[PDB]
């Protein structure tokens, strides 16, 4: 997108989290499966909320048509006014559609955002512990099992615990 | 052997959205903003019902066209409708003076009681009850605005008029009375004796002198002649004071104005649904959780906002797989 | 050993645009959005040649201004073009009624075509060809309006006229007349025989009586009367009543209105070019593929939208070394 | 820039390509040359002919002058006639700036980051069988050709073929 | 071993800013852009004190309603300041002819003179010094407007007027005049001798005949009868004539018109404060460098931009810790 | 943050750096201490400045209320007037509070990308002469003097001065 993470390095989404929004497929000893990451899911939902109700909250005081009558001799006075209002409802017309179109697209690249930095915070949290497979996976060099997944999955795996693997 | 993935979530949605760069953009979520849709009826607001006029025009309402009695006792009401274009206007042919500002100044306005200022029994020395035409039937009958009186000469006299009212109460009064534009010379001897005549009318502020015109003029109705219509809001503790020759359509009933607050008059075809709203357009009702609408501008109530769109979807998921 | 790179493009470009924290940002492609030339010449609008009154005003065409005859039938138009001050408006001083507002139907008509309601030589006992002023010329001598006769007492006796007009056609009918103010008693005599007198004007909605206004005023063009004129729209199947014992100024043309459509009235002091176009501005026509303009924002035609900026440049390239 | 892409650790744009916007340099052992990402160089092209199209179609519904006339005893009215054209002439002249501006910004940083990318989706798939440069270029511990080239450029170039 | 560490700013700031995602984000630095104080005074503008009418309406002022001779003689003003309901404006009863399209003139000029066009003095046929009301007393005593003169009746006679005056001036001329409405025919016995009368006032471009109009009326202070005043621009040497045979309230001073300039009527409560300032509003002047203000938004001078929020803050620094 | 630096894999900012918005904390033989980056925070206040600006150029050119005046017989185009008034001031209310709300949202992934991007032209000036840490920090694996520490500061850390050191401490 605009990240390179979501339709990029990480080619796609999996149909399979019903979990949440951003998350981890693990493939080890004692089974393998999907868990989504709810520290930085709930993070995004919060964001997103907001900017629906800050967006909303914005049009509140937008502009109000209000029936107003002239005869027929005071017909630049029917035009002006109708000329106006309408001129008014185009203006909150253009800028609700705006907000919107402007707002979607970076909706769209704030996703891309976390999904990267998610995987950012592990890549780095793993050094040369772990390949960087390069679709969006990490191999590791050694042993690793569910509380080994815990820990990673948390952000606190140690670094000189599994340094001499090699 | 030992692995893990970091990836996003996926699904079967069908909703799009547009950006700037890419329309139909097909995401996970998205959230719809606009309201497109209503019940197609006229509806009470907030329990309170609409003021209906159906085929009458606030003129014909407030003076009375024989045609228009079904509104003769009204109840508090929400909003007035009126047709676009209303069948039953003035039934005898003319003009209301300053009619806009009238319909302006009831958009404010939820409730009349009528009071009877000038009752038609108190009329000694003219004729009050032989001003009628068959340019306003009632009944099969010929007859009149019933909310003021056509008076006419009374053996063979028209003595010069003087009636006062003073607004005793703690409420504003709207005041009708009019002028009759006859046809010709001898239509004006006949019905108010005097060739030569005015009509004048004063309040603190009201400075008024009308002259009758006499002229030839089309038909309308059947009518050559005309009727011109005056108004006023009345203060408490001020008084009226009419004198006149000839020529003068004498209020009975004036309207006291008993309570004020939000409400329109609508333009709009419908008919009463016999359902309730908190929001009522033109075109129907309005009954949502949305923040916007695209149904019609002219809303009364709490109402969704009014944008042109006929599409907006707000992205909250991310893009779909 | 090997190598690969990734690079991107660069050029001679000098081409600038803007964004908010940086200004004149060289970039390797950019699109101009902003139409910033014209011709300057007034053009026909889609092969149609405007009315261009040249020297005249609104009135003075209609009315029939003397030196305006370059306009007494005219063809067909696509918008109409005044001057900021026309030297012709009205020989003879007084005022137009409801002039702005009969300018502002004009915006909506393309043609008219002239009709004779009341023919110059239909007056048999009334002066008809002698209501003539040297601030009226003709091929330097006293003339009049042409479209209306101002009448005159014919043996020293000015009979009451009556005269009424039937739009038998199914186009609306704009129908002009007027009333003389002079400027002393014994004018008003000298002119008309009866000291006191009247115009009444009919129509199924018109109901008019107009006095003659007897004042002491500056000249101008020579003159110290003054003549007011007053039109109406009488509608398909509608009369109009003309009754009068002086100072009138009788209709002979109406115009029909034959074609109704979008039109306007442009103010500007250009002639006709000879040329065509699809974009009219009163400075000049636009021939532009460009999404917004910054000439003038009166246009008329298929125009891009106007802007006031004076430069508007979007990025399309990337930003160049 | 916002990427660090243009104008940033690649240090300028090569006068050289002109095959499209990004794209690549080789010198393998069969001589050199210039390379365009001919499938990225185009969804770029997509994305800005979108704007451009959208910054038109939302303008097209501006307010539009229409003149009117008032006589000498109707200054108010004239006054207020004048201030509601002019004033929508400007709100619609700062809608028009605005977009552009900001639109302006957001296709420079648009640019920006596709050349990263780019270098991502490279970087991504070579890994240990070529050497960060630095200055936007790799270094191959293995040796390339003319048909290495088309697999990189592809997307589809195998890691494990190329190990030692 | 040796490291290095890249990082950002971090500080005590808690000032904070809003986003569409998050509000109150504590930021390093931010800058209030917003105006919201003022000094509760009305204040010369660039060193110009305003005409600051105090108890006075525009009306009270120029026809010199006896109760506001503080401003019989004024200098050279930079606005004029207006309370909303100002206790003296006219004194005997009545209306005021196009009064706000007056107004609307005078927020477009900085200085009158006042200059004697026809001298109470110069009525040698009609009573002059007893047009005087206890509805417009001065030291106690019957009087009234102090720029014109309610002529009446002398040795049971009221001759015909006419007056003419001519500018002579290089200066437009505002001239002020009136007519006398009485409350039955006796008093227009009484008064004016002639029982139908009238007022003809001509200019170049004006042509008026007024009427007087006798209703019935509520007393306002004390008065039944109503006046009515009239205006006009006379033009550099143009002339405006006069004639009349009653109920004539006549000019005797007129406004020549010697400064015109940017210039406005500001309503406001305030009263002059001795202070001066570059930006003024109706509840207090602004000193500021900030682009807006939120305080008022019909201001005058060089003022920061008007908008109705109560808060906004530009980040400038970092998110803070 | 957009860019993950601020707040994200530089966990805080430091309350130490009095010299500028983004900056360095060496560590060496002669000792540690803070300084800034002189260009990027330069770079960073030239487009923050020039942003206020702009936005304060764009509001000139907004609506600016006139006093009007109507009689009682004028109550349709007195309530015309005033609708009109409050509409253009609701429009540029609108226009001020939301491009205040936008370009607030920009500043700060500004700041968040210039940091991203400071530590990335270390990044790759020091390339393997030097560890990772991650959060933020690089430990050489030859010796940096004052000197040494100034050069990657000033962007002209040379390489190949200490590639043979370098090596070996692998
Ligand atoms: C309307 O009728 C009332 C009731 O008599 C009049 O009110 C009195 O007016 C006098 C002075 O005119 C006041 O001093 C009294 O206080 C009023 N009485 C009350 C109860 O308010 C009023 O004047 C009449 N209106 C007119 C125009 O004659
Ligand atoms: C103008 O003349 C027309 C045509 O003679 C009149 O319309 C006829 O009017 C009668 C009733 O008055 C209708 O019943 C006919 O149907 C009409 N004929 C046509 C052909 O439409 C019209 O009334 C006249 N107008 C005036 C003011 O006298
Ligand atoms: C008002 O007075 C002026 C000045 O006396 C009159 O103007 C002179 O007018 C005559 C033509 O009538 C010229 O010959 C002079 O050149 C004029 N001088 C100026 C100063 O303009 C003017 O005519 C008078 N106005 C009226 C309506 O009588
Ligand atoms: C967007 O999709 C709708 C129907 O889903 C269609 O009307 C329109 O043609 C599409 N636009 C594009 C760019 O294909
Ligand atoms: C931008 O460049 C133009 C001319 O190319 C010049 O008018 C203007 O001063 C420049 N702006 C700045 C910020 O220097
Ligand atoms: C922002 O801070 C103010 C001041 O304490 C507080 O009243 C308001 O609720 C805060 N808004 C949010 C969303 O926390």
């Amino acid at each position: 997108g605009l990240f390179g993470a979501i339709a990029g390095f990480i080619e796609g989404g999996w149909q399979g989290m019903v979990d949440g929004w951003y998350g981890y497929h693990h493939s080890n000893e004692q089974g393998s499966g999907y868990a989504a990451d709810k520290e930085s899911t709930q993070k995004a939902i919060d964001g997103v909320t907001n900017k629906v109700n800050s967006i909303i909250d914005k049009m509140n005081t937008q502009f109000e048509a209000v029936g107003r009558e002239f005869n027929n001799l005071e017909r630049r006075i029917e035009n002006l006014n109708k000329k106006m209002e309408d001129g008014f409802l185009d203006v909150w017309t253009y800028n609700a559609e705006l907000l919107v179109l402007m707002e979607n697209e970076r909706t769209l690249d704030f996703h891309d955002s976390n999904v990267k930095n998610l995987y950012d915070r592990v890549r780095l949290q793993l050094r040369d512990n772990a390949k960087e497979l390069g679709n969006g996976c990490f191999e590791f060099y050694h042993k690793c099992d569910n509380e080994c997944m815990e820990s990673v999955r948390n952000g606190t795996y140690d670094y000189p615990q599994y340094s001499e693997e090699a | 052997g030992d692995q893990i993935c970091i990836g996003y979530h996926a699904n079967n949605s069908t909703e799009q959205v547009d950006t700037i760069m890419e329309k139909n953009v097909t995401v996970t979520h998205a959230q719809d903003i606009l309201e497109k849709t209503h019940n197609g009826k006229l509806c009470d607001l907030d329990g309170v019902k609409p003021l209906i006029l159906r085929d009458c025009s606030v003129a014909g309402w407030l003076l009375g066209n024989p045609i228009c009695d079904e509104f003769i006792n009204v109840p508090e009401w929400s909003y007035i409708v009126e047709k676009a274009s209303p069948a039953n206007d003035l039934c005898y042919p003319g003009d209301f003076n300053d009619y806009e500002e009238l319909k302006h100044l009831l958009s404010r306005i939820n409730h009349f009681e009528k009071i009877q200022i000038i009752p038609k029994s108190s009329w000694s020395n003219h004729e009050a009850s032989s001003g009628v035409s068959s340019a306003c039937p009632y009944q099969g009958r010929p007859s009149f605005f019933r909310n003021v009186v056509w008076l006419i000469k009374k053996n063979s006299a028209y003595p010069t008029i003087k009636r006062s009212y003073n607004n005793t109460s703690q409420e504003d009064l709207l005041v009708l009375w009019g002028i009759h534009h006859p046809n010709d010379a001898a239509e004006q001897t006949k019905l108010y004796q005097n060739p030569t005549t005015y009509i004048s009318v004063g309040t603190s502020t009201l400075n008024q002198r009308l002259v009758p015109r006499i002229a030839t003029r089309s038909k309308v109705n059947g009518q050559s002649g005309r009727m011109e219509f005056f108004w006023t809001i009345l203060k408490p503790n001020d008084a009226i004071n009419f004198e006149s020759n000839g020529n003068f359509i004498a209020p009975e009933y004036a309207y006291k104005i008993v309570k004020k607050g939000d409400s329109a008059i609508m333009k709009s075809e419908l008919e009463y649904g016999n359902c309730n709203t908190k929001c009522q357009t033109p075109m129907g009702a309005i009954n949502s959780s949305m923040p916007f609408h695209n149904i019609h501008p002219l809303t009364i109530g709490e109402c969704p906002k009014y944008v042109k769109s006929s599409r907006l979807v707000l992205a909250t998921g991310l893009r779909n797989s």
